[PDB]
């Protein structure tokens, strides 16, 4: 967080286009981000069902 | 060339005796399997070159 | 320049790797132990750009390949010698070099490597998105083996002797005998016509596809052939080394001969083992071992086909209600099932023709055209439609 | 009998055992030996 | 899971794709 | 505008993917590669001679 | 047959064992395992009493025979649990124990052959050898068997004698009390002031003078000792391998930072001024070497091979030297693919590569499908930096598991040992070594069968259930490569094309490289077809193989096609009359004529037997549909 | 134990072959040296009467000839040669692989060709070579006239000569080369089927039903052969007596209550073909066996 | 895929699959009597070493942007300061239109705020996140007239 | 404004499938994650999944 955003925010501060594409790509982070955060609790949520189902079989 | 032609001769002569004798057996028609036209081909019969000095 | 330097390492009598345990190199089984190179692609995900072997046929037809180039390798090797002493005598490295591609070029070790020949963009990015052909000439270790396959004559044998023939008949036979077997109790079941009338009712909930109006631009587009219509797959995660690994390990672990197995396990475990054997007795387990392995295999196939077609009385052999006591269970597999179906197709049936008197069971298509066939004329012509692909008379 | 028997032999061929491997330090220059 | 090396009737099919319908509509004559 | 006068894409009959390539052996992944070389050749050859 | 950590015996006690020697203590054990001559071999503790429990089992095994044969839980001599045993005197029986006593013969040649290499080949098994019981012939055989034949260079032999010299000299105090006698030799080598001859004469040299090549190179290789700080024969060889390169300033570099060039000049100076003394009582790269042949032949250099031979045999110790020197892993092996594409970061746009490799005649790349083809390319990149760091550790690891030990047909391979070994084997050798092991194996377990028999009432019982030829034989068109290369071969066009279509080989090269052609394509197809029946079972194989089939019978047509538009096409025909006899009898052109259409091979229907099937093309496509 | 090294294994191993290898046998490789039996054999078989220095003069040129080119037939194929003599025909050779390994056999001796040469000893020197594919044709065959001298006067019926000689020659290497080839697998064959015919349908109390069935069959051959090569009907329905009949022909009935229907049936419920018709016991006009 | 997801007749793979998962999870629960056993020392060992396997996997996921970041990675943490003064004669000088309210709270949203268990718990409830096993933790939800074999008492939560 | 695609009703159910969908393959590439077998087709469902995934939370 520190490097990333310090270091486009400096470069692109300067261009208007650089620093919409700047947002742009900061936008499609965010959307990463929250896509991966899903994932993590489908698979928290995931990893408990299949844990109780196995110790239900053994 | 001479000797393909006469070596296909020979061996058309004896397919086509495999074929008369398929077509005319009607015991072995019986036995509804295509097999019997092509296992023994015209490359297993009796008549064999490599057999020819013997 | 590497088919110089591959040339060197076939000359040099040690391992171009030294026994080091090298990333991407791969000790293949079917080729011999030699190192290969097999990159782990990206561009396909995790993959192992390696052939995956399938069959201890083939693994069989690998092994006796390098027998019948055992009498190249040989020569080649004598060969070998002679130009490293010729390099020895030589003192220049410009002639040791020019000598050295020469050599190469002659023995045409730079066929030796396969380049990806393609021009779809697809086909393009999954060999050119790691390993392209220029790491396909860095990375291009040298077998002496593939030397002598590289001019030497066609082997015809295979290496299966009568034995292994006769297990791989019997197998495939068994096999298709069961699958048969169970593809006949599931239609006795009826489940096929159930997944019938699951079409048939799925067919409700359907709407007409849109062909587009321009249908033959539609179909073109879909298929991506159009300019500027390619659509690149997506990018899939590579997997675990660990995953990568084992996947093309047991490729050839599970095409490995049992004797060739067992005395690799033995081997490796005589030195771990509390009791060591040295000759004979490491023979006589060897030979036990594959004894044991073969009845243990054959009454797992046995029992594993029992269990599924459900063989062998239910319970006690003397009942006081009699001996015969089934309990059928509904979409059950069950051996008075098997019977009664195999009775029903061939209670006293002499011939597969036995029910050919009349022209409409005579004439039917069901089985095959092998009895409909008479001549060979017929034979020919139908042979001749087929492979021209016009329908069959 | 037969199977029995071949279990009888069999049971040591399926449970072997390990021992003890020595061990020896490892010198940087060269490799130490034993008896 | 539709058998592989299996005799289907002239009049049906597997079902597995469109050149393999569970019921064949086209006709076999000319 | 940018592709009058170009050849259509080579297409190979019996295209494989990967999925069988990967179980393709050596010698036959050598001959799938020279098969697919000949054809995308004769292919272009073709169009170039009837250009 | 070996693994990675195999235990291949070198000594043969089995004729001490049949005349009646046992070792009964540990003095005894030893006194079997001393060899009496030249090359002397330690071991370790572990080899020995892994040897001395083979020998107790070899001798209970031997005496348990010997009682077997006295009678003449189970001993080696009892039957099967379910067979009996043959008349000793029989046909069979001594067929079969024959070829029992060839494979084990055959077992015992190829354990002690593997031994051999593995000694050989410098493994921890044997951690050294020493030479002090041999002469100068000895020494001299030792030198042409392994350093000679397994040397491409001889400069490179000379090189390495003499950083073998001075790594030794530097280590000496770090050595046991067995490896005092090459110090002997080490001291009584002869180096030559070659340099102080120009000097005077400002050039008469003496023969022997010559022979030895000089003292500034050894100086030039303590220098390199002390600045790289070699101490094994491993980190010796990758040092020696590239430093001639010039990028021994970064491909050289240690890992730990080395000494500065003028404390390594001041230690050799320090060096010389002891040595000038003796002999009373940054160096540039070494110049020519006096010959091999001259170093093998003449005594002065004797000293020099026995070192030689000492560190060859020697200071190899398990230890990679790529943890030393990292850059140096590219040069001496084949870099890492991650490593490949980030040395090649400069490869322009894989777009561009695609648009070389495609070529102009087509259309260039639209922009869309560029841009993704880029932004796919970086996203490999990515991935391939992410995993290369995951991939060095985790393959190392895999190697030595359990599961290396409970599969050792995959995983398990010699050769593949974390540390560098520079005389590891071709593995050629040691492939016909387990070849030779495994066909004796072969031999072995078929002779058991004809040891032992059945009972008389099972065969009996067995003999009860004839086999008849109707449905309990065999089908004679059983799957074989044979089999399907002559229902190929007798297709007329084939045929036609194979004897006369195609020009004669022996007159015409050309004719000779069309015939080598059509021979390898009709091969491929034929182990295409055979491949496809013998996986027919197996729907996944059979569709692959059946692929296989498709592409090989595509590329045989695409060659026959092309052959017989040829020979139709090539009427050269100086003059009519030549075209009329043609015509008057049956030539080339009428005998390709009546043959008619070519089938192509991908159009056919054959299937387990290479024969036509009686399936329905629906049912016979619906089988070989390409997999999902 | 004392320490003492065994003259008696000493001599042994310094006699033995292994370890210093003669110049002449060094050429050989382990393949060569495998063959080298069958070799010598097929040569002595060319050269009836051959000693020892004649045979070692072209060893090494035979031994590399068949091995670059005719390798197929030499090298072991584990489907064709036996191990052992003894047991070939018990433990090598199984009756069901019997067909199969003739089968492969012959196929295998189908498709391998074979070489040879002929030198005209009549006027000119020309000579020709030829190889044959066993089936008789041939692949190639060639003149070479660098030896002829400067005449150029041989007529066409020389060079005929000369060219049938080459083929002859090239048969009987072929005919020679395919006996090599298959005789310890059709030996081991020949005693196994000879030894084991109790093991058979033509041995024991079955080989007089063999022997029957052999002679009817050659009596339905001579009255196929005597009806305008047309069998007679499997159900004995164009035969005048009922005498003629076979037992085993379909003629004969088996149902129970020939007389009473609904248990002329072969199954336990009674069957219909396609559509609605009787399957059991059709009628006559019922089985039509139109074309 | 994106139109095998909405509410319809698409989607039969998984719809079927998670239908069918359903009804044998309730049938083995209501059912099943076998698996109505004391635990022991066997069954505690097995229920460890699974809980570890499950434990030690991870999520597959690749994310350009994320990765992006993680190529540039560290470089220093007084670069900005360094970068102010360098900054100072050019930036300052050249007009720099001011970014959307937006994007400023998406900036604060970034820096300031950090990912809590807490937020992955409104994360799960603004969905609905049904448990496949909440009716079975749940204590005295299961009537005694809807635990019968055809009885649809699991299918209730299921809304269009 | 009229499309029936322009709206792109925003409802949660879809994501509840997509949620489902996604919680299957990830239990089976967990599960065949255990033995040592292959879960190339479970990665590329997974990605064409994410990628509708990502789509539907953007």
């Amino acid at each position: 967080k520190a490097r990333m955003l310090n270091r486009i925010i400096r470069s692109l501060k300067g261009g208007e286009r650089s620093i919409a594409e700047e947002l742009r790509a900061l936008h499609q982070q965010r959307k990463e981000k929250m896509t991966m955060r899903i994932l993590g609790i489908i698979e928290n949520d995931v990893k408990t069902e299949m844990e109780w189902l196995q110790n239900m079989e053994e | 060339t001479a000797l393909w032609d006469a070596t296909r001769k020979i061996r058309s002569a004896k397919e086509a005796a495999l074929h008369r004798s398929l077509s005319h057996n009607t015991r072995m028609r019986a036995s509804a399997d295509l097999k019997h036209w092509y296992e023994e081909d015209a490359n297993t019969l009796r008549p064999l070159a490599f057999e020819a000095l013997k | 320049d590497w088919a110089s330097h591959m040339q060197r390492e076939l000359f040099g009598e040690v391992d171009p790797l030294g026994g080091q345990a090298h990333k991407d190199y791969y000790r293949d089984v079917t080729r011999g132990y030699s190192p290969q190179y097999a990159p782990r692609n990206f561009a396909n995900g995790g993959a192992v750009a390696y052939p995956h072997i399938q069959s201890p046929y083939e693994y069989e037809e690998a092994a006796h390949r390098r027998v019948w180039l055992d009498h190249d390798v040989d020569r080649m090797r004598e060969e070998f010698t002679q130009h490293r002493a010729s390099l020895r005598s030589l003192a220049s490295a410009q002639e040791r070099e020019e000598l050295l591609r020469s050599r190469a070029a002659e023995y045409q070790v730079a066929n030796t490597v396969h380049e990806s020949e393609s021009v779809h963009p697809i086909q393009q990015l999954y060999n050119s998105g790691g390993t392209s052909r220029s790491a396909l000439k860095q990375q291009a270790v040298a077998d002496r083996y593939s030397i002598a396959e590289q001019h030497s004559p066609l082997p015809l044998t295979t290496g299966v002797d009568r034995d292994a023939l006769d297990e791989a008949q019997r197998t495939k036979d068994r096999i298709l005998n069961d699958s048969f077997t169970a593809e006949n109790l599931l239609i006795t079941h009826g489940l096929r016509e159930k997944e019938k009338h699951d079409f048939t009712i799925l067919q409700r909930t359907v709407r007409i596809p849109f062909q587009g109006y321009d249908m033959d631009r539609f179909l073109a587009q879909q298929k991506g052939t159009p300019y500027g219509a390619q659509q690149l797959p997506p990018n899939v995660v590579p997997s675990s080394m660990e995953e990568a690994q084992r996947t093309l390990r047991g490729s050839s672990a599970t095409a490995t001969p049992l004797v060739d197995a067992v005395a690799q396990k033995v081997y490796a475990r005589n030195t771990v083992v509390d009791r060591p054997a040295i000759g004979e007795q490491l023979t006589e387990q060897i030979i036990n071992i594959m004894r044991a392995s073969r009845t243990t295999a054959e009454q797992q196939r046995e029992e594993e086909r029992a269990q599924r077609f459900g063989l062998g009385r239910q319970g006690a052999l003397v009942q006081d209600g009699g001996p015969d006591q089934r309990t059928l269970k509904k979409h059950t597999n069950d051996e008075r099932i098997v019977d009664a179906m195999l009775f029903q197709q061939n209670a006293y049936r002499k011939t597969p023709t036995d029910e050919h008197w009349n022209p409409y069971i005579r004439r039917s298509t069901e089985n095959g055209v092998g009895h409909l066939l008479q001549n060979k004329f017929d034979i020919m012509r139908r042979e001749d439609r087929l492979s021209k692909g016009e329908q069959d008379l | 009998e037969v199977v029995e028997r071949d279990a009888a032999l069999m049971k040591k061929t399926l449970s072997s055992g390990r021992r003890l491997r020595h061990r020896v330090e490892s010198s940087r220059t060269h490799r130490n030996a034993g008896s | 899971p539709a058998a592989d090396l299996s005799r289907t009737k002239p009049h049906e099919g597997t079902g597995t794709s469109e050149r393999d319908p569970y019921i064949r509509t086209l006709h076999n004559q000319r | 505008n940018h592709v009058v006068g170009r050849a259509p894409e080579p297409v190979v009959p019996h295209e494989q993917p990967q999925e069988v390539l990967r179980h393709f052996s050596a010698e036959e992944r050598a001959m799938y590669e020279q098969h697919v070389k000949e054809q995308t050749s004769r292919q272009l050859g073709e169009w170039e001679r009837a250009m | 047959i070996t693994s990675r950590g195999q235990f291949n015996p070198i000594h043969n006690f089995s004729y001490a064992m049949e005349r009646g020697v046992r070792a009964r203590d540990v003095k005894a054990f030893e006194k079997l395992i001393t060899n009496p001559g030249p090359l002397r071999v330690a071991y370790t503790p572990d080899y020995l009493d892994w040897l001395h429990r083979c020998y107790k089992a070899k001798g209970t095994y031997m005496d348990a025979r010997a009682v077997a044969e006295k009678k003449f839980h189970n001993l080696p001599g009892a039957p099967p649990p379910g067979m009996f045993l043959r008349p000793a005197h029989s046909f069979r029986r001594l067929a079969g124990e024959l070829k029992r006593r060839r494979a084990q013969s055959i077992l015992d040649e190829v354990a002690r052959a593997q031994g051999m290499l593995d000694l050989f080949e410098r493994q921890p098994h044997f951690p050294a050898i020493h030479i002090d019981r041999c002469s100068r012939f000895h020494l001299v055989e030792l030198f042409k068997e392994m350093v000679l034949e397994r040397s491409l260079d001889s400069n490179m032999i000379w090189e390495k004698a003499l950083l073998y010299r001075a790594i030794l000299s530097e280590r000496k105090p770090s050595y046991p009390t067995s490896f005092h006698y090459i110090f002997t030799a080490v001291e009584d080598t002869v180096f030559a002031p070659t340099i102080s001859t120009p000097m005077e004469m400002a050039r008469s040299s003496h023969p022997l003078a010559a022979k030895c090549p000089t003292l500034e190179a050894y100086y030039y290789y303590v220098y390199l000792v002390k600045k790289y700080y070699i101490d094994n024969a491993v980190e010796a060889h990758v040092v020696l391998r590239c430093h001639r390169e010039p990028n021994a300033a970064d491909l050289l570099f240690s890992n730990p930072p080395p000494k500065d060039d003028t404390e390594i000049m001041k230690a050799v100076e320090l060096l010389r001024n002891a040595d000038i003394q003796r002999g009373v009582a940054p160096p540039v790269l070494p110049g020519a070497y006096p010959p091999i042949d001259m170093l093998w032949r003449c005594e002065e250099n004797l000293p020099l091979l026995k070192v030689l031979l000492f560190g060859e045999f020697n200071l190899i110790v398990s230890e990679n030297p790529f943890v030393k020197f990292p850059s140096a892993h590219g040069f001496l092996t084949r870099p890492y693919s991650t490593d490949s594409s980030r040395t090649l970061a400069d490869g322009m746009s894989l777009a561009n590569v695609m648009a070389e490799k495609r070529g102009h005649l087509l259309p260039s790349l639209p922009r869309n499908t560029a841009t993704s083809i880029d932004a796919r390319a970086q996203d490999i990149r990515r991935l391939q930096q992410k995993h290369h760091r995951d991939d060095i550790v985790s393959f190392q690891k895999l190697l030595r598991s359990t599961h290396a030990e409970d599969s050792p047909s995959a995983f398990s391979s010699y050769s593949d040992w974390s540390y560098f070994n520079p005389r590891a084997v071709r593995a050629e050798e040691r492939d016909r070594l387990t070849r030779k092991a495994v066909e004796a194996l072969k031999l072995y377990d078929s002779a058991t069968n004809d040891i032992y028999r059945h009972s008389f009432e099972d065969v009996q019982a067995c003999h009860t259930q004839r086999v008849t030829e109707r449905d309990r034989t065999m089908p004679p068109y059983l799957p074989t490569l044979p089999h399907f290369v002559a229902i190929i071969k007798k297709d007329p066009h084939i045929s036609f094309l194979l004897h006369i279509g195609l020009p004669d080989r022996n007159s015409s090269e050309e004719g000779s490289a069309k015939h080598k052609e059509l021979e390898k394509r009709i091969y491929y197809l034929a182990r295409a077809l055979y491949h496809t029946a013998l996986e027919y079972h197996n729907e996944t194989v059979r569709r692959v193989n059946r692929q296989k089939v498709n592409v090989a019978a595509s590329l045989l047509d695409n060659f026959v096609e092309q052959e017989w538009t040829t020979i139709l096409r090539d009427k050269h025909d100086v003059t009519d009359v030549t075209k009329t006899l043609n015509d008057t009898q049956n030539d080339k052109k009428q005998l390709a004529r009546r043959l008619g259409r070519y089938m192509l091979f991908a159009n056919r229907s054959l299937d387990d037997t290479g024969f036509p099937t009686d399936a329905r093309a629906d049912d016979y496509t619906r089988w070989m549909a390409p997999p999902s | 134990t004392d320490g003492d090294v065994y003259m008696d294994y000493f001599l042994q191993l310094l006699r033995g072959e292994a370890f210093h290898q003669s110049h002449a046998q060094a050429g050989l490789t382990e393949a060569q040296r495998a063959i080298e039996p069958l070799c010598r054999a097929h040569w002595v078989v060319h050269h009836p009467g051959a000693d020892e220095s004649e045979w070692a003069t072209a060893r090494r040129s035979v031994l590399d000839h068949a091995m670059q080119h005719e390798r197929e037939w030499w090298f072991p194929n584990e489907m064709l040669d036996v191990k052992d003599v003894v047991t070939g025909s018990t433990n090598g050779l199984t009756p069901q692989m019997y067909p199969a390994a003739v089968r492969y056999g012959v196929e295998l001796c189908t498709v391998l060709t074979a070489e040879g040469k002929f030198v005209d000893e009549r006027g000119s020197g020309l000579s020709a070579r030829c190889v044959v594919n066993g089936t008789g044709a041939a692949e190639s065959v060639v003149f070479d006239t660098a030896n002829c001298n400067g005449t150029n006067t041989t007529s066409v019926e020389d060079a005929l000569r000369v060219a049938h000689g080459a083929l002859r020659s090239a048969q009987d290497r072929h005919n020679t080369l395919a006996a090599f080839r298959l005789g310890p697998l059709s030996k081991q064959s020949q005693v196994l089927l000879f030894c084991g015919v109790n093991a058979y349908e033509f041995g024991g109390k079955y080989a007089r039903t063999y022997a029957y069935a052999f002679e009817k069959a050659k009596k339905e051959l001579e009255a196929t052969a005597a009806s305008g090569f047309m069998a007679p009907s499997l159900s004995h329905e164009d035969t005048e007596r009922l005498s003629d009949q076979p037992t085993t022909s379909p003629s004969v009935d088996r149902f129970a209550s020939t007389t009473h229907p609904e248990q002329r049936k072969a199954q336990f419920v009674p069957r219909v073909g396609p559509g609605s018709t009787p399957l059991e016991d059709p009628a006559a006009d019922q089985k039509s066996e139109w074309s | 895929c994106f139109s095998s997801w909405n509410d319809g007749s698409e989607g039969y793979e998984w719809k079927s699959r998670a239908l069918s998962e359903k009804r044998s999870l309730a049938l083995e629960f209501l059912g099943n009597v076998n698996k109505r056993v004391s635990i022991h020392d066997a069954i505690r060992l097995k229920a460890d070493i699974n809980k570890k396997a499950i434990s030690n996997v991870s999520c597959p996921s690749f994310f350009s942007g994320i990765e992006g970041a993680d190529e540039d990675e560290d470089q220093s943490d007084m670069s900005l300061c360094s970068l102010l003064g360098v900054l100072e004669g050019e930036i300052e000088t050249d007009c720099i239109t001011h970014l959307s309210p937006s994007d400023a709270s998406l900036l604060k949203e970034e820096f300031l705020c950090d990912y809590d268990p807490s937020d992955t718990k409104r994360m799960a409830k603004w969905v609905n996140l049904r448990s496949e096993t909440s009716d079975y933790q749940s204590y005295g939800a299961i009537p005694e007239g809807e635990r019968s074999l055809w009885s649809a008492w699991y299918l209730r939560n299921i809304k269009a | 404004a009229a499309d029936a695609s322009l709206f792109d009703p925003e409802n949660v159910h879809r994501l509840e499938n997509a949620m489902t969908h996604v919680k299957q393959v990830f239990a089976d590439y967990v599960h065949k994650k255990r033995e040592g077998v292959s879960t190339e087709a479970e990665r590329r469902m997974l990605a064409n999944l994410t990628a509708e995934l990502n789509l539907e939370t953007q």
